[PDB]
């Protein structure tokens, strides 16, 4: 139903970063939430229909466009390290009653990237383990039955976590262009797996 | 308290003319407008000194922000109206909703809408229903009724919302919505084609009032002519009773007004 | 101000019932809406809550009194995908949609027979769900939490940690 | 479409009294569609410096107004209010029935 951007994303501060919300449920009102933890939902902006926007709760350092029905913008001018969080946005019809249809939301990080070390540690029946290491930031996706990954991956400031299943491991890192004068090495979007 | 009554107008043009707003907004208590909003200044604003001065910012902030929302859906709903009624040019459409608390304390909720200046769709807040008058207001009503959240919350408005606004503006302009202002009552006499006696009241509020004749003081005489209940402009209301009289009666004026009977005899 | 009070963070068995409760204070009210959200996944609508009583859908109730300005989410015969977070959001008379910070519900597995071990890394698997794990101790060793593994072709659910680099009430059996 | 005819009220706020000022009161009502021209004459001319209530709303989906201006009545003027509608075929004038 409604779709929105990439559900990760790495970016630099101080770029014009673009979050896009696209329904094709003929939907007037569209929403632009973020969602931090401790927090419960908080309105960035709001559009009544096309050509319209209002400003929401928290709308500082924070644009958006509506120039299609479909397709709800969220343009960060100049991104900070407070804009740090999960971006969801939703649509649904005109009415103070109707309940709102939320796209898949956006995990936005705001240098230090390095991507995901996997490993495959073998075993009254079969027992097997994954683990990835050393991934940063938390942009991680990783037979469906028998199978438990850690909802939360493990004490320093840039810490690099490390998550852990019971091995397909795709990583979300910087993009082909915009990157990379300074070092050797590039972590960009990947795919690392471990065999057994 | 006596019944007070709180209640929004909206009013749409398809084609207005150049000095006609294409959608109107008008909040009222009891007949005090208190709240404005118009295409042309697309801002809510207020009609009376006591609602700017009780209100912050933030009210008429969101309430505008919901009357822009509101002015699009009265435009789009206007559009298909004329669309199922193959209707072209000008046409107008109305909304009114609203409150009354009573003097014993119960309350009323009404809900409507009108197409060219008759009735388009009543809201039942009781049955939950919309009654149609036509085959185009009932396509409508396939459509609302559809949404059983917005009428679940459209009861809830008029029975708990409503009341509570209404009692919170009163609090707001209780020097001027609970005041009472007595009428100053006279009796004239005219020469029509006969004679004649008039009974006029003036400068007084709430506007309600009731005036009659009586011959012989415990008859209520016949062919009474009645002045409406006209606005002064200063706030107060005037209004008048006349009699023809020929018989040698005894005629008396009777006002009540208020909570207060007042009987001028004439001899 | 205006606020939404419901509790962080509930625990309850598989098979039984959770009453999660939503309390809030604003001027005014429209509505009381209820979502559930799983972990980095779209928030999805329950029900909504406008008029006093109980609304039943399904496995899901919800209650609403406005006199109290009080409301509850019964979830009847818990089951293990009905481990997420659950929104609550109320309107107020400026036709505010308040957000609650949410309900984050997690699902004891109910464990027929189980046979706890500790099994490079090592792997604690296959204890009762009411023997919890105490985090890592030292900052250069690593552990992890619980974790519910089903396996749907064998009826078979088992609890499950790993740490790699211990200190926890695990059964003495 | 329904169309309703205006109704035209003339009256004074104070009782008149010739020499006292006053303010003169033209309450116009009940008209559908809400578009209308209303003017006060003072010896059949037109009156410049008239004020109005806004467009206000009845509960059968009419519309009223309140047209006024300050003047001091005398034994030999006469005013009278001037409305046209779509409901009228030439506009219809009212006179202030002095009584």
């Amino acid at each position: 139903k409604v779709t929105q951007s990439s559900r990760y994303l790495v970016k630099r501060t101080g770029e014009k970063v673009f979050l896009e919300c696209v329904q094709d449920m003929d939907h007037e009102n569209m929403f632009w939430y973020r969602q931090d933890p401790g927090l419960g939902l908080r309105l960035i902006y709001f559009s009544y229909d096309v050509k319209m926007k209002e400003k929401g709760d928290i709308p500082e350092g924070y644009s958006v466009s509506r120039e299609k029905k479909e397709r709800f913008s969220l343009i960060l001018e100049s991104a900070s390290t407070n804009q740090t969080s999960m971006y969801l946005c939703a649509s649904s019809p005109p009415g103070p009653s109707n309940e709102q249809f939320f796209g898949p939301g956006t995990r936005l990080t705001v240098k230090n990237v390095f991507p995901p070390e996997v490993a495959v540690f073998e075993p009254q029946k079969a027992t097997l383990v994954c683990l990835a290491t050393g991934f940063y930031p938390d942009h991680v996706e990783l037979v469906h039955s028998g199978v438990c990954t850690d909802p939360q991956p493990l004490a320093l400031n840039d810490s690099r976590y490390a998550l852990s299943s019971r091995c397909q491991v795709q990583f979300y890192g910087l993009s082909e262009n915009d990157e990379w004068t300074q070092d050797r090495a590039k972590p960009v979007t990947q795919i690392v797996s471990a065999e057994a | 308290m006596r019944t007070h009554s709180l209640r929004y107008f909206r009013l749409g043009v398809s084609d207005p003319i150049h000095g006609v707003p294409e959608f109107i907004s008008v909040g009222y208590v009891d007949s005090h407008p208190i709240t404005t909003y118009d295409s042309v200044t697309r801002q809510k604003e207020p009609r009376a000194p006591w609602m700017a001065e009780n209100l912050a910012p933030d009210h008429w902030e969101r309430y505008t922000q919901l009357l822009r929302g509101w002015q699009q859906m009265f435009k789009v709903e206007l559009k298909r109206l004329q669309r199922h009624y193959n209707h072209s040019g000008s046409h107008t459409y109305q909304r009114m909703i609203g409150c009354e608390l009573l003097e014993d304390g119960s309350t009323t909720g009404f809900l409507q809408y009108a197409y060219d200046g008759q009735d388009f769709l009543i809201f039942n807040k009781d049955t939950l229903s919309w009654l149609a008058v036509d085959n185009v207001a009932h396509t409508i009503k396939q459509a609302w009724e559809a949404n059983q959240h917005e009428l679940l919350y459209q009861k809830n408005w008029l029975e708990e919302e409503c009341i509570a606004w209404l009692k919170r503006f009163l609090e707001y302009g209780k020097d001027t919505l609970q005041r009472t202002e007595p009428p100053l009552v006279r009796v004239n006499r005219k020469e029509t084609f006969v004679t004649a006696l008039f009974c006029k009241a003036h400068g007084f509020y709430p506007p309600e009032i009731y005036m009659t004749w009586m011959k012989n003081g415990e008859e209520i005489v016949q062919e009474i002519d009645y002045g409406d209940i006209l606005p002064s402009g200063d706030g107060t209301y005037q209004a008048w009773a006349s009699i023809e009289l020929q018989s040698s009666n005894l005629y008396s004026c009777h006002v009540e007004h208020s909570g207060v009977h007042m009987v001028l005899q004439v001899p | 101000g205006q606020n939404i009070d419901q509790p962080t963070e509930m625990t309850a068995t598989e098979g039984a019932i959770v009453q999660i409760n939503c309390t809030y204070q604003t001027s005014g009210f429209n509505g009381l809406f209820w979502y559930q959200q799983h972990a980095g996944e779209a928030p999805t609508f329950l029900s909504y809550n406008v008029l006093d009583g109980l609304e039943e859908k399904g496995r899901f109730s919800s209650f609403l009194s406005r006199s109290k300005g009080y409301s509850y989410l019964l979830l009847k015969e818990l089951q293990m995908k009905d481990s997420a977070s659950y929104l609550c959001a109320v309107m107020d008379s400026n036709y505010q949609l308040i957000w609650g910070a949410g309900t984050k519900l997690i699902i004891k597995p109910d464990i027929q027979n189980p046979d706890p071990a500790v099994y490079s890394v090592c792997l604690f698997t296959d204890f009762d769900s009411q023997t919890n794990v105490s985090q890592s101790k030292d900052s250069d060793v690593y552990i992890t939490d619980k974790c519910v593994l089903d396996m749907r072709s064998m009826d078979f659910k088992s609890n499950s940690a790993v740490a790699w680099s211990n200190n926890s009430i695990i059964p003495e059996d | 479409m329904i169309q309703r005819t205006p109704k035209i009220q003339v009256y004074s706020r104070h009782p008149a009294e010739n020499g006292k000022s006053n303010f003169l009161n033209c309450y116009v009502s009940g008209f559908h569609p809400s578009d209308i021209e209303v003017d006060l004459l003072k010896n059949g001319e037109r009156i410049e410096k008239v004020e109005h209530s806004d467009l206000s709303f009845s509960k059968d989906w009419s519309f009223y107004l309140l047209y006024y201006t300050e003047f001091t009545p005398t034994e030999k003027d006469e005013y009278a209010c001037r409305v046209n509608h779509v409901t009228l075929s030439q506009p219809k004038i009212v006179k202030w029935d002095r009584d």
